[PDB]
RNA sequence: AAAUCUUUCUCCUGAUUUGUGAGUAAAAUUUGG
RNA sequence: CACAAAUCA
């Protein structure tokens, strides 16, 4: 059906693709695809173009956000017990936590500054050094990720050291500083729409417009060139000691350690991949494997593939197309007049995930879409009155609602089958605000949420509710933890209220 | 003592790692969505309370009324500048007992962009999702000349400057730079301000226009006695007559009447409309042309490339072009930060210099100094071929095209029209 | 504020006391000695006073009030300060030099860099690799998806029956000779009963994939809808007979068999044989008790039942209909056959691409996008991307890729672009 | 036996938008027409 | 700032 669409699709109503397989054989892939682009017998490798202009960075105060370096995302903690690696999947919070207690330091800024500062390889920063810092940084550990539309064999991504990840930080930030200092029209933080109306009103000037992808981004970009774009915005040793880990890195595949000298693995470096491109030229509205370029003539269109092999962005010769009418950035289309291109295009469907989540979901699904030119407000109005016969249907049971109040929606026990438009202009009862995109928290979330936090030790004391200007770079102690904890259960008791009391932006507002 | 086994070997860690510490484990398992409702009848217990006990303390939203007439258009981003809670009222907040965490993060002044195509004839700004019924977010105004105010040419004008050229109002005030102080009045009272090492020193913050001040220099209000003028004109500016450039409220609300001098409605606290657009940035740079810094358009990407890239294309060029760029860097230079935003005393950068194509963004549009310099926003159009063929759907050109693709049959050929005067400099 | 000073400002406020027991001097830096909901002016706040102090060096101005005192630390083992008392606290408290560590650079070179990049330049580095030819002529055109579709056909051909599609139809069969046609064939097949319920028992596997082959469409898929939500609830509702309005499965567990201490109950990761029901006429006929029908099981792990289960069929074929041309009838194999074509195999089609765990569709709907919007392309690449066959594995996804490549040409047939 | 190393007892990096922030105990049939 | 949802690479 998505090939008799009048307009543009993309065939996201489904939901993506779902695999349980191991992640060994596509890591195993991607790791052959490297070597044999370092071959140089498919793909280029080696970078060409002249970064020479790019503003050197080097005098900057080196300054690392620690909120970076904390998170629930897995990273690879590695270990030598007894000569041996031993590899494991923890929280990147866990991992920067046992980095930072092996080798004692408060914060990890302190930890960089004391690596930079050592006047050996082998000087001891606690129970470690340097050079072992190094070793075991360069380890990754597999996975897979599926659940993207458009890919059957789900991709392979890696997790990397707390101190690769670390040392990545800063050079990606300046990179993205530098990018914007020296981008003709910055891109890093635009998004894909934002980016598709900047490309409409850059092209407006050619006939021809370039619609390219990049192919093997991640394994045609070598260590070398990373390095290269690093000294060019001065990072010194910081990018050296990156670019050497990245060279030697190691991916952990079932139970042995496969050598990926080429290329970056995974887009912890697209900031300086897309600098390695917008340093050497500035006639592509690029950003990572993506770029826009237009052209008049055909020389022109040779130009533009030189300047792509120079800075290895190997076109995609499968995906890259040339288009006059049109242009596409980011999965986004414009017509070369700057509207929208008609159809479907990136809308997706929802998925049965709750009785009210799924209404909430299209709700906002169908926001988007006659926020754009999708569709008319009619046909959302009439895709959501169908939405909400489909979830009567499927959550109308005894297992989901004993009511029979008339307010409740068809799919749990009421009558009511509240109008799109009513429901945005909060026109409803005030059980559907939850359902509102903009609105609170559904009940449905709110049961998952609980279940999830509901399964499993031994917790820290709490730290929440503090001082709004108080810093979190700031050192606390356990007895610091407990005064501060204390300070504030008095403060509120001389107040006679309990637990703080929620904030919410909007009733504070409404309010005023 | 888990503080001796989460952090073994350190005695002092961050805020930041022990909060990160400190986070609930969610793990994920292979129940679907709807069978972990079904579970325990969970869902079924959570949607019992919710009628029984949650839903009476649910507040009533008001409803929306307020609809204006729209019009597709290209696909536009509207840009909301929702604020934060300003530095005093947080600390009054978390000193009434509210939540440390949530005031925190209600503590960020963000910029935030939607792409809508939809626009108005005002240009206003819809909600989410109502953009196509043309449900603006301005609410009904009770003065007509508050409406005057916020509108860029009034319909009625009063004689007076929040709709027309002329004096102040009672409802009206102004803050104002003079020598080293920001004078603001009102209309009874008359206060000055300093900027003081990030902060804004003042005799009481409370003040509206002293707020609105520090807003609009990124300062935090600060109280100082020991703060005065020598001269005050105040009095004799209020009293006089200025003439009124027509534009929408910047951003912070304000529009300027004279070199670092903005105008503050009382009751108006942000502009509802966007400021910037395709048929307006250029009036707007032409009208802040010598008044100083404004800092009311989001250049993408760093002001100081972006000012030598204007200072670069302002080199060469006719008079009218350099008046242009100059007010263009006025409008996207902010006010009180250690900015050149003057182009006569900015140093030319020789390396901004040999670029061959000057692009600079402007709350999304891209415009090419290049060509503005060379009267083409402005003066004549710009017209490339993209085929010989006859397209389907696509109007005839005009005598006086507009931006976008057409159909020319003088040449028989679709032609794409684009930096057209018709569609900026739309007289 | 800078954390350069924090350990200094800590010797500086060294058990100073004032008001007969109260700390004198507060660290900006320490939270318990911070003073909650007041901003900060300067390194120190002394309530004697009630000033704030700051600290700083020759010629490096910081940024604070001019309120906050500085006590200016000289080149010279010397410092001065506007106010005595605290010149005075500074002679005496900083004894011991504390020389405050110096700002480092993003661009610090360390002492080993020279051995770090000596290092890098032994390791290998990549080849140049070869300049690509890139030939930009016209998009595929209808001959080339018409030659993919009939390689499909000849490397896989065709089943006899449509399988697991079949059972989108109703088998003719009401509930109660349902659950016991079902019954029954479980029990013929040797299925394990235990706990009233039906296991599946394997003990060896070939270790080799299914045999591949593309499944015909049935007339049409008026039980989309109901069989989706059978597949949903069957995640964990295993080895019963599942009802609806008009059909029924059953979702077997298959568990390994040990022989004597086997696997009693399902855990995360136990696959699913699903079974269900159709009309007769093809191989898999079971006939009991003069009730006869056509049995179709399929294995699925849990990520593909939950998959499978969560799509909308209504919803989203009327998003595809808001936009959509008209369908063309096709013919059992998804040929234009006007004659004898029936337009409701499309909505099969769509029930294929539901249960098409892979989403092959997607990748072949993404690429027809880019041939509809495109005007030239690299000469036998792009025509190289509906070649998906070497993706995927299994019956179903093999089906849903050739009916997208048959969507595709009809859609160049009947409405030409 | 099938969508065949599975039926054996975790999913990276970055970005745009939106909503919440001291709310605490096992296991997949119990219970979806 | 942390978590959760949608989309993009
Ligand atoms: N670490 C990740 N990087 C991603 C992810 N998605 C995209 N990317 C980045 O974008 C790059 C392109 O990936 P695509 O999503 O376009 C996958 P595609 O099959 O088109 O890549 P080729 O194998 O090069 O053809 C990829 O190499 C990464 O640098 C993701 O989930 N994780
Ligand atoms: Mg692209
Ligand atoms: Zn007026
Ligand atoms: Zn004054
Ligand atoms: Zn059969």
């Amino acid at each position: 059906m998505w090939a008799f669409q009048e307009g543009v699709c993309k065939g996201n109503l489904l939901s993506g693709p779902t695999s349980m397989k191991a992640p060994d054989s596509a890591a195993r892939e991607s790791i052959d695809r490297a070597s044999e682009i370092m071959t140089g017998k498919s793909y280029n490798a080696v970078h060409t173009g002249d970064l020479s202009k790019l503003p050197n960075q080097g005098e900057s105060p080196l300054r690392i956000v620690d909120s970076d370096l904390y998170s629930e995302r897995s990273c690879c903690w590695v270990i030598e017990k007894e000569g041996r690696v031993v590899c494991k999947s923890t929280t990147l919070t866990r991992g920067m936590t046992s980095l930072l207690n092996t080798t004692k330091c408060s914060s990890p800024s302190e930890l960089i500054c004391k690596v930079l500062t050592v006047e050996s390889l082998s000087e001891k920063i606690g129970d470690t050094s340097v050079e072992e810092l190094l070793s075991h940084g360069r380890y990754f550990k597999c996975a897979l990720r599926d659940q993207e539309r458009g890919k059957p064999k789900s991709r392979a991504i890696f997790l990397s050291h707390p101190f690769f990840r670390l040392l990545s930080s800063v050079v990606e930030t300046h990179a993205r500083s530098v990018l914007s200092k020296v981008s003709a029209v910055y891109t890093a933080t635009a998004s894909a729409e934002q980016r598709a109306m900047m490309a409409a009103q850059v092209v407006e000037s050619r006939k021809h417009v370039l619609n390219g992808d990049c192919t093997k981004y991640n394994e045609a970009i070598d260590a070398d060139t990373l390095l290269k774009v690093w000294d060019a915005i001065g990072m010194g040793s910081i990018g050296v000691m990156l670019a050497y880990m990245v060279r030697r890195k190691c991916v952990l595949i079932k139970d042995t350690l496969v050598e990926c000298p080429g290329g970056m693995l995974m887009g912890m470096f697209n900031a300086t991949a897309t600098l390695a491109l917008q340093g050497t030229t500035d006639r592509f509205l690029s950003f990572s494997d993506d770029f826009i370029t237009s052209f008049n003539s055909p020389a022109e269109l040779r130009e533009i593939e030189d300047l792509l092999f120079a800075s290895c962005h190997n076109l995609s010769l499968k995906k890259s197309y040339i288009s006059v009418a049109s242009l596409e950035i980011n999965s986004c289309t414009l017509t070369r007049d700057g509207d929208l291109a008609t159809g479907l295009g990136c809308t997706a469907g929802v998925p049965f995930r709750g009785p009210l989540v799924t209404l909430k979901q299209t709700a906002a699904m169908l926001s988007g879409a006659v926020d754009s030119g999708v569709m008319p407000f009619h046909s959302a109005e009439r895709l959501f009155q169908i939405k909400q016969q489909e979830c009567a249907y499927r959550y109308n049971n005894p297992t989901y609602t004993t009511r029979n109040e008339d307010f409740l929606p068809t799919c749990l026990g009421g009558k009511t089958v509240i109008s799109f438009q009513s429901l945005l202009t909060w026109d409803c009862h005030p059980f559907w605000y939850q359902v509102h995109p903009d609105g609170p928290d559904t009940i449905d979330q709110k049961v998952l949420s609980v279940l999830a936090s509901k399964t499993r030790r031994t917790r820290l004391e709490a730290l929440s509710d503090l001082d709004p200007l108080v810093p979190h770079r700031l050192l606390v102690s356990e007895s610091d933890v407990s005064k501060i904890r204390a300070a504030r259960q008095a403060h509120l008791k001389s107040l006679g209220l309990e637990q703080p009391t929620n904030f919410n932006y909007a009733i504070y507002k409404a309010v005023q | 003592s888990q503080f001796g086994k989460s952090f073994k070997g350190r005695t002092e860690v961050t805020i930041t790692e022990y909060r990160s510490h400190t986070v609930k484990d969610v793990h994920r398992s292979l129940l679907t969505a709807d069978k972990s409702l079904r579970k325990s009848f969970c869902f079924r217990n959570a949607l019992n309370q919710f009628l029984d006990k949650d839903l009476p303390l649910l507040p009533i939203r008001p409803k929306l009324e307020s609809r204006v007439a729209v019009k597709k258009s290209k696909l536009r981003s509207q840009l909301s500048f929702r604020p934060g809670l300003t530095q005093e009222e947080a600390i009054d907040l978390y000193n009434k007992g509210y939540d440390g965490d949530s005031v925190s993060g209600a503590l960020q002044d963000r910029v935030v962009n939607e792409p809508v195509a939809y626009s108005s004839a005002d240009n206003d700004k819809f909600h989410r999702g109502l953009a196509a019924l043309g449900y603006t977010l301005a609410d009904r105004a009770f003065d007509t000349c508050e409406s005057g105010f916020v509108r860029a040419i009034p319909t009625t004008p009063c004689g007076f400057i929040c709709c027309g050229p002329g004096s102040f109002k009672d409802s009206l005030g102004f803050v104002i730079k003079i020598g080293e102080f920001w004078h603001m009045y009102d209309g009874f009272q008359h206060f000055v301000a300093v900027e003081d090492a990030k902060f804004l020193a003042s005799k009481s913050p409370s003040f509206w226009l002293a707020k609105r001040l520090a807003k609009r220099l990124n300062l935090v209000p600060k109280e100082d006695p020991s703060v005065a003028a020598a001269e005050c004109p105040c009095k004799k500016v209020w009293e006089a007559s200025f003439a009124r450039a027509p534009t929408a409220l910047d951003p912070f609300g304000g529009r300027a009447f004279c070199d670092q001098g903005w105008v503050y409605h009382r009751d108006v606290g942000y502009a509802t409309a966007n400021h910037i657009s395709q048929e307006t940035l250029f009036q707007q740079a032409l009208s802040v042309r010598n008044l100083g810094p404004q800092g009311s358009a989001n250049v993408s990407g760093s002001i100081h490339t972006a000012l030598d890239r204007l200072r670069a294309a302002y080199s060469r060029g006719t008079p009218a072009s350099r008046s242009i760029l100059q007010g263009l860097a006025n409008l996207i230079t902010p006010v009180g930060e250690n900015f050149e935003c003057d182009l006569d005393k900015r140093k030319l950068n020789i390396k901004a210099l040999r670029s061959p194509e000057r692009y600079i963004t402007i709350e999304g549009l891209v415009v090419n100094l290049d060509d503005v310099v060379r009267g083409f926003y402005l003066d004549k159009a710009k017209v490339t071929v993209l085929s010989r063929s006859k397209w389907m759907g696509y109007e005839d050109l005009p005598q006086k095209p507009p931006n976008g693709t057409f159909y020319c049959r003088k040449r028989k050929a679709m032609l794409l029209i684009s930096c057209s005067p018709g569609t900026y400099a739309k007289k | 504020m800078d954390s350069r000073f924090a350990q200094l400002t800590g010797v500086f406020c060294d058990d100073f006391t004032y008001s007969e027991g109260s700390r004198r001097f507060l660290s900006s830096y320490s939270t318990v000695e911070r003073r909650p909901g007041v901003p900060v002016e300067g390194d120190c706040y002394d309530c004697l006073k009630n000033k704030w102090i700051a600290f700083e060096l020759e010629g490096q101005p910081r940024k604070f009030p001019k309120a906050t005192v500085r006590c200016i630390l000289n080149n010279d083992a010397t410092y001065v300060c506007s106010e005595q008392e605290y010149q005075q606290i500074c002679k005496v408290q900083f004894k011991d030099y504390l020389e405050i560590d110096g700002v480092v650079k993003v661009g610090h070179k360390a002492s080993y860099d020279a051995e770090l990049r000596e290092r890098l330049l032994e390791l290998p580095h990549p080849k140049s690799g070869p300049k690509p030819r890139i030939e930009w002529v016209a998009p595929p055109r209808l001959a080339d998806i018409s030659k993919e579709t009939a390689e499909l056909k000849r490397q896989y051909g065709f089943f006899e029956c449509s399988k697991f599609l079949a059972c989108g139809e109703e088998c003719g069969l009401d509930q109660e000779a349902r659950e016991l046609i079902l019954n029954e064939y479980a029990r013929d097949r040797e299925f394990e009963f235990r706990n009233g319920g039906w296991i599946q028992r394997y003990t060896v596997a070939s270790h080799k994939p299914a045999t591949q082959k593309i499944l015909p469409l049935p007339a049409s898929a008026p039980l989309a809808r109901e069989l989706l939500m059978l597949i949903a609830r069957s995640t964990t509702q295993a080895g019963k007979v599942l009802h609806s309005d008009n059909t029924s499965i059953l979702a077997v567990p298959v568990m390994r068999d040990s022989g004597k201490h086997s696997k009693r109950r399902p855990t995360a990761s136990t696959h699913h044989l699903v079974v269900g029901l159709s009309k007769p006429g093809c191989e898999h006929d079971f006939e009991f008790d003069g009730y006869r029908a056509a049995v179709h099981v399929m294995h699925l792990d849990p990520k593909q039942s939950a998959n499978i289960g969560e799509q909308d069929f209504v919803s989203t074929r009327e998003i595809y209909k808001l936009d959509m041309l008209e369908l063309p009838p096709i013919s059992r194999k998804g040929d234009l056959d006007r004659a004898s074509g029936l337009e409701t195999r499309w909505d099969v089609i769509l029930l294929l691409e539901c249960l098409d765990s892979t989403r092959v569709s997607q990748a072949v709907a993404q690429h027809f996008n880019r041939h509809r919007l495109a005007l030239s392309v690299c000469k036998d690449e792009f025509r190289k991307g509906y070649q998906l066959a070497s993706e995927i594995r299994g019956t179903i996804p093999l089906s849903s890729l050739y009916y997208s490549l048959c969507a595709v040409r009809l859609r160049m047939t009947v409405h030409p672009f």
